[PDB]
């Protein structure tokens, strides 16, 4: 049974193939079949033409710039590409496949080149005979063009490109002086240039002067920029003869053209309807012959060595199938499998699914996982939803952005058939992330009483206002209970509803980046603890752990027990826990307001022991290394990293009150649009109310996607995942791992 | 279709919306008819919401037939 | 250029109107004491506080615009530096969270004064307290994120250079993403004898 | 005129209500203008990322959409004998949300032309791009939400 | 401070040829590519490097090392040209500027060719594509000055340096081209030296003046030297070709204008100390190249500067150059000075 690989990187075995050479090419294909051997490259300080699969490589690449060739002329001219072969070879399963036979190879190289040498030669012929059509062509327009074009060789008459006919008229003016007469008449149709396939926009010239000398400067002007000139009598009888004479001529090129061009297209239909699985077959091979290239071949054997990274459970199964290829190759090989233990960093590999693929993929952005060490993709599974969610916190947006997510996974097997575009691909791969989000945000909105902006009354308030009142009289509730779920509904719309929000949430954002930064410490501990890496415990974990446990578990702590406390019926002043804070550090031992027995006792000793930790953190560990030049580095980035983490316990509590304050915005915002949109609609009636109902609903639910779930949205959604790289992945995160990229075989597009 | 999608998604977000603000309208809900500043009468709120959420089932029904078809 | 002239002019203008007064008897007529007096308190401290945020904020976006372009140019070809570099960005937005810190606990002391108790030395005491320190913290977070941007520009394109070179320059972020802190800390320490207005 | 209520008052909120959308739409104008001047220096070889490079343009705006929300939140706190602590934090308010979204602005532009332009060369970047920008506008968000606090107390325990 | 504003407008720019810069080869690449035993060898060492596939279009028989010259060049120019399409404002004017010595070396080719009847086409493929200009084939029609002046120069960026190249006959001939190529460039150079100056910003303002400033003493150096071999010309004609903003100038330029022979040559470079000993052994040509790597290699020591864009497109040229070189001792088989390959990074 495969273990499953994703609170941990899958355990990686070093396998050595002694491949015979005479199945060589076979044990690759197979080695590509399976799609588990990440190959090492042994010949590392080999150069790449000294390689000894350097030919074959070669010719490989040479048949791959013919069928690139192929590939252009079939875009040049409007033919498809016949695309196949995706269920021929089963890529993925790990089933093996015949594969094409070293004849069938060379096949390929005699076929592809002699194709180019015959679609080179036709598609010259083809050239010429189209540059021949657009100068008739060109020499019929100008014939045609009406006798006030000649009316003011007496004359140069050409054709020239848009872009450079104002530049033509400017060096014949300055040539001339004021003696130029420059007529131009725009011809319609672009004219393809063959020397670079481009449709250019022409105009055909006439230039009068009289001097020979003149006209042969005016010639050379016009050549020089990329013209074509013509012979032209002036006289429109002869015009007419000329033209007629030009058009039997471009009679017989159409005939010559539209046959050229017919085997052209033939050539280029039969190879179309095989040029992806040539493509396709010849890949392979290159690619089979790159993996070996990677291999040692011993000169005195006829062996080649090859050192793969394979997950351990995996193991097993390879070494079936190759036992199955040698079951068809019918020889007799020496063990060809042999399991190698070597200190070399093996590969990270996290076995994941359709739920966990989008979260494994949002942490290996920032880095690939050290081997065998804590993914933080399970936990970023909830986390990164939740710490968005609380961003987001509201029941009508979560609302539509569940519901966007179930379009594409109860959609999912038919969005994954077809083709994505690059957004459309991001929001699918994560349909399940956005799942996760949009049912957290309807949580949190449940407990911000937030449904578009406004308040659900689903239990009693804690909260009676005085029993009467008058209009405009400022009235305050008083407290006759404690709302069940979520925040109480009695100050929605209240002058100090705000006041209340923004201590709630903040001390939220507080206490929940606090517990995820701890999560992810103890993460780091975990690490230490697999990697039996006890001085980490002892020098790294415990001190960097207490300092931040002192001030900021500690402001976590003094947070929960103020809101368990009831000062008002205890006569005691309420304590400002962030006046407590900062005096815990610029004025130790003086409380202006005691939250608790001792406190000031407390707070002195968690300074201290935040003041004795800085060199603990700083020095044991480094001090270990010394007594067991290399300490210096090891010093150097203790005090890196003490710095560093010192700063981030204040950085980074400090930036999870972005949860509180894109919290806050979004709910602004989304009052602001209920306020500025769907609010005024029931100022009117009758007709117009009615039109300025579903107008302004409409316009509400418009900005409201685009700007409240999608915009705002992807905000919360991007500011989740810094404080998952930054806040949480800080702590425990050591990266730099070699991602896992086994040797197999996909299709690949032209 | 992808204009029919779009309204009759816009349209049944909205008979929903509109026809749940209605019904509180009509009940005189404290967060819609209880400030000063909220509408005066809230069965009439009521029942201009009402008719716009009947426009809107029209919109909806109308689109998704013509997605149907 | 028109900005110097317009500088020199109001320079003379100033000078001369300093020695007409001056010279008239009437030099005490301009009296700063008298404007900082009778200038609300109000005035100040919401100056401060906007100030404070503003330029917190402007420190971190220019650092932010700095490092940002540094990272897509040199991701170009080393696109691995993208999120390595990205803890620069949080260098450079940090500030502007102190900032915004800053000016939550400042804030705080916006309350209203009678009209009696409003010239008082302690509301005014507040008022030049909450402007200076919103300035304080203004300038030196526009400082240290101005300056942390242009070391994570160079961060960037050392780490697209030689990936080992993107952690010695992050030391030097280290050291210029202090200086908002201190700002921070001396901010804290000048509004923390101002008490709310009264 | 109240001592603490002069005529004068009214003239920093209004000043206020106008800075947040003059200083938030100073800045989304330089960033969409140059996000833009990046898309259309892009998009010249890679139109396919147009409707996916438009995202700096989108979040310039959404700086704009900060300051016309703090803009209508404090012209709805303006009045003829209103206090002049109440116009000194609504002058506030907007100063903060009118600059904070000008900086975020100003880097949203330079960073989604840079990010345009290396996009149409590196795709993965474009998370790059979008994760800066992100921190970009987030610094137009601290603007509003401190304006935002500011009008919590504008009008109130106000005599 | 540079980094302040540098970044508004050039950022991506100095990111991206930084980025191209580290893909500039290194000595160790130099060596691997000169241990390669043909042109396909070479091709796919260069493979390896940040070429990449820039021959992958190039059949095994169709590798020559002009082609191999001509496809890394176009990398470049290429890289150049897209660089210039992401700046604006001072920067467009920089990279323009850059361009317009290239221009007064493709007009000096094109009149060159059209005074010995040469077909225009092998003249304007010989001709550098960085310095094109829409008239450039234009040039291919007239023989004096003054109609190539009066009827194609005059709307080029080139014409406010013809203010000296005037003076000359109307008849033109190789030396004359070589009068007026060298007045161009004396007038370009003095021109790009004040854009610098006044509206380049520091530290690329002195990166840039230090590197037009080398450019100025290797064309006087090697026009002195080539009017050595000449039998005499008329110092003050000298003077009119010898740049005014190097290390020489003014006093080694003086003494080069009146330099009458190589020994003369070799007292006014003893004055300077930036060029003792090129005159001194070696190749001059090697020396001067040298000087221009190290001088590029100090140019990228300096961050939010418009300098590298200089010093990456001498640098990458410089490379270019160096694999030629190594493709001719690869195509033509003389290995012996394979290794002259001047390599810096």
């Amino acid at each position: 049974e495969k273990e499953e690989a994703i609170f941990r990187s899958a355990e990686m075995a070093l396998v050595q193939f002694y491949i015979p050479q005479e199945i060589s090419r076979d044990s690759a294909y197979t080695l590509g079949q399976l799609g588990l051997v990440q190959f090492r490259d042994l010949n590392s300080k080999v150069r790449a033409f000294q390689r000894t699969f350097v030919n074959e490589i070669r010719r490989l690449d040479n048949v791959e710039r013919q069928y690139r060739y192929f590939y252009s002329l079939l875009k040049k001219h409007d033919i498809k590409l016949y695309e196949g072969d995706t269920d021929k070879y089963l890529d993925g399963s790990g089933e093996l496949y015949v594969p094409p036979s070293g004849s069938v190879i060379d096949d390929y190289v005699r076929n592809a080149s002699y194709l180019e040498e015959r679609l080179i030669q036709m598609e010259d012929a083809t050239d010429q005979i189209e540059v021949q059509k657009n100068d008739l062509e060109q020499y019929r327009f100008i014939l045609q063009s009406g006798d006030e074009f000649f009316l003011k060789v007496n004359y140069v008459t050409g054709v020239i490109a848009r872009d450079k006919v104002a530049t033509l008229e400017q060096i014949l003016w300055r040539v001339l002086r004021g003696n130029l007469f420059f007529k131009t008449v725009e011809i319609e149709q672009p004219v393809y240039d063959v020397k670079t396939r481009e449709y250019k926009h022409k105009n055909a010239f006439i230039v009068f002067s009289h001097g020979d000398l003149i006209i042969k400067r005016i010639r050379k002007i016009a050549e020089s920029l990329d013209a074509n000139l013509y012979d032209v009598d002036s006289s429109n009888e002869g015009r007419s003869q000329q033209l007629a004479k030009v058009n039997k001529n471009l009679s017989d090129l159409y005939t010559v053209l539209k046959t050229t061009s017919t085997t052209l297209e033939s050539e280029l239909y039969a190879i179309a309807k095989e040029l992806d699985s040539w493509f396709q077959d010849v890949t392979r091979e290159k690619a089979i012959f790159e993996i070996l290239n990677k291999s040692n071949y011993d000169t005195n054997r006829k062996i080649l060595i090859a050192e793969g990274w394979i997950p351990r459970d995996e193991l097993a199964t390879l070494q079936a199938r190759l036992g199955e290829m040698i079951a068809r190759l019918g020889i007799d090989v020496p063990s060809i499998i042999q399991v190698l233990d070597t200190n070399h960093t093996p590969p990270t590999f996290h076995r994941t699914n359709k739920f966990t693929a989008g979260f494994q993929s949002i942490c290996d952005c920032y880095g690939i996982a050290q081997y065998r060490e804590i993914n933080a993709g399970l936990p970023t599974i909830v986390t990164f939803p939740f710490m968005f969610a609380i961003m987001f916190g509201d029941m009508g947006h979560g609302f539509l952005m569940t519901l966007a997510a179930l379009s594409l996974v109860l959609n999912e097997k038919k969005i994954n058939k077809m083709k994505r575009g690059e957004i459309f691909d991001m929001a699918f791969t994560g349909r399940y992330i956005i799942l996760l989000m949009g049912v957290f945000s309807m949580y949190t909105g449940f407990l911000y009483n937030d449904i578009f902006s406004k308040t659900m009354t689903i239990f009693k308030s804690g909260w009676k206002w005085p029993d009467h009142w008058k209009k405009g009289e400022s009235i305050t509730a008083t407290s006759v209970g404690t709302y069940p779920i979520g925040l109480d509904w009695a100050w929605h719309g209240t002058e100090n509803a705000l006041l209340f929000s923004n201590s709630y949430k903040m001390k939220l954002s507080i206490l929940m980046g606090f517990i995820h930064m701890t999560y992810s410490y103890f993460f780091s501990l975990a690490n230490h603890l697999y990697f039996n890496s006890m001085i980490d415990i002892i020098g790294n974990f415990i001190p960097g752990l207490l300092f931040m446990q002192g001030i900021f578990g500690y402001l976590s702590v003094c947070i929960v027990y103020k809101w368990a406390v009831d000062w008002v019926k205890d006569g005691k002043p309420a304590p400002g826990l962030l006046n407590m804070l900062i005096n815990m550090f610029l004025s130790p031992g003086t409380i202006d307001d005691e939250l608790y027995p001792h406190q000031a006792k407390v707070q002195v000793f968690l300074l201290l022991m935040a003041l004795v930790c800085i060199p603990w953190l700083l020095l044991v560990k480094p001090l270990h290394f010394k007594f067991t030049e290399d300490f210096g580095d090891i010093m150097i980035h203790q005090v890196i990293h003490t710095i560093e983490f010192c700063l981030n316990c204040v950085s980074h509590t400090a930036s999870y009150l972005r949860l509180w304050a894109l919290s806050l915005a979004h709910a602004q915002l989304s009052s602001v649009l209920w306020t500025m949109t769907i609010q005024i609609a029931f100022g009117f009636r009758g007709f117009v109310g009615v039109f300025m109902t579903v107008a302004l609903f409409a316009m509400w639910f418009a900005l409201t996607c685009a700007v409240l779930v999608l915009m705002e949205g992807t905000s919360a959604m991007l500011h989740s995942l810094r404080l998952h790289w930054v806040e949480s992945m800080s702590k425990f995160f050591v990266g730099e791992g070699l991602p896992y990229e086994p040797f197999a075989f996909e299709y690949k597009d032209m | 279709t992808g204009k029919a999608w779009c309204c009759t998604v816009l349209s049944a977000f909205g008979v929903v919306i509109l026809s749940v603000i209605a019904h509180l309208f009509n009940t005189n809900h404290e967060s819609f008819v209880g400030s000063i500043n909220d509408p005066e009468d809230g069965p009439a709120v009521a029942h201009t919401v009402y008719l716009a959420a009947l426009v809107y089932l029209v919109f909806f029904v109308f689109c998704g037939f013509q997605v149907y078809l | 250029s028109f900005s110097h002239f317009l500088y020199y002019l109001v320079l003379i203008v100033v000078i001369v109107y300093g020695l007409y007064k001056l010279f008239t008897g009437h030099g005490s007529d301009i009296n700063f004491g008298k404007f900082l007096l009778r200038t609300s308190p109000y005035m100040w401290a919401n100056l401060g506080i906007a100030l404070c945020v503003g330029l917190s904020v402007v420190g971190a976006a220019w650092g932010i615009f700095i490092t940002g372009s540094s990272m897509i140019g040199a991701g170009v070809r080393a696109p691995r530096i993208t999120t390595k570099n990205l803890i620069s960005i949080i260098f450079c937005e940090v500030v502007a969270i102190y900032g915004l810190i800053i000016a939550i606990v400042f804030s705080s002391k916006l309350t209203v004064a009678t009209a009696e108790n409003m010239y008082s030395k302690s509301n005014l005491y507040t008022g030049y307290s909450l402007f200076w320190a919103g300035i304080t913290v203004g300038a030196s977070n526009l400082i240290c994120g101005i300056a942390v941007g242009i070391t994570g520009a160079t961060a960037a394109i050392s780490d697209a250079a030689d990936s080992a070179l993107f952690v010695k320059i992050l030391v030097i972020e280290i050291f210029g993403s202090i200086l908002g802190l201190l700002g921070l800390i001396v901010g804290l320490l000048m509004a923390g004898k101002a008490s709310e207005f009264q | 005129m109240t001592e603490l209520c002069p005529v004068y008052a009214p003239f920093f909120g209004a000043i206020g209500c106008a800075s947040a959308i003059i200083f938030t739409s100073l800045g989304a104008a330089y960033g969409t203008a140059k996000s833009g001047v990046g898309i259309c220096a892009t998009c010249v070889l890679r139109p396919d990322l147009l409707f996916k490079n438009i995202v700096p343009v989108i979040m310039a705006g959404i700086i704009a959409i900060y300051g016309l929300v703090v803009s209508v939140l404090v012209c709805y706190s303006l009045g003829q004998k209103q206090a002049l602590y109440t116009g000194f934090i609504q002058l506030g308010a907007g100063l903060s949300v009118g600059l904070s979204g000008l900086a975020a602005g100003f880097a949203i532009g330079i960073v989604g032309d840079a990010g345009v332009r290396g996009s149409s060369q590196q795709p993965r970047l474009f998370v790059g791009m979008i994760l800066i920008l992100i921190f970009a506008e987030v610094l137009g968000l601290y603007g509003l939400i401190v304006a935002l606090l500011l009008n919590s107390r504008a009008t109130q325990d106000v005599v | 401070m540079e980094g302040v504003y540098f970044n508004i407008d050039n950022g991506f720019i100095e990111g991206v040829v930084r980025g191209y810069r580290n893909g500039l080869l290194s000595n160790n690449q130099y060596i691997n590519l000169t241990q390669c035993d043909t042109l396909e060898d070479l091709k796919l060492q260069l493979s390896s490097t940040d070429y990449g596939n820039f021959l992958s279009s190039v059949s095994s028989e169709s590798l020559t090392t002009s082609l191999i010259q001509e496809y890394a060049s176009s990398k470049l120019y290429h890289e150049f040209n897209y660089i210039r399409d992401q700046s604006s404002g001072s920067t467009r004017k920089f990279m323009d500027y850059i361009t317009y010595g290239y221009m007064i070396d493709n007009v000096a080719l094109m009149i060159t060719g059209t005074i010995h009847d040469r077909d225009k086409g092998e003249i304007l493929q010989r001709c550098h594509p960085l310095g094109w200009f829409d008239t450039l084939p234009t040039l291919s029609v007239a023989t004096d000055l003054e109609s190539l002046y009066e009827t194609v120069l005059v709307d080029t960026p080139l014409a406010p340096y013809f203010k000296n190249c005037f003076d000359t006959a109307e008849e033109l001939d190789d030396m004359n081209i070589e009068i007026i190529r060298n007045k161009l460039y004396k007038a370009y150079l003095e021109d790009f030296y004040n854009f610098v100056t006044e509206e380049i910003p520091e530290p690329a303002k002195e990166c840039m003046q230090t590197l037009l400033g080398f450019e100025a003493d290797r064309r006087s150096i090697n026009i002195a030297l080539n009017s050595l071999q000449s039998s005499d010309i008329d110092p003050d004609l000298k003077s009119d070709l010898l740049p005014n903003i190097g290390k020489l100038y003014p006093l080694a330029t003086f003494h080069l204008a009146q330099a009458q022979d190589f020994e003369g040559v070799r007292a006014a470079l003893a004055n300077v100390y930036e060029y003792r000993g090129f005159l001194e052994t070696g190749n001059l040509e090697d020396h001067f190249y040298q000087l221009e790597m190290e001088l590029c290699r100090d140019a990228f020591t300096q961050q939010f500067a418009i300098s590298t864009v200089w010093a990456w497109m001498k640098s990458k040229e410089q490379e270019v150059r160096n694999i030629t070189w190594i493709a001719e001792c690869i195509a033509q088989n003389q290995r012996e000075r394979i290794n002259n390959y001047i390599s810096v990074y």
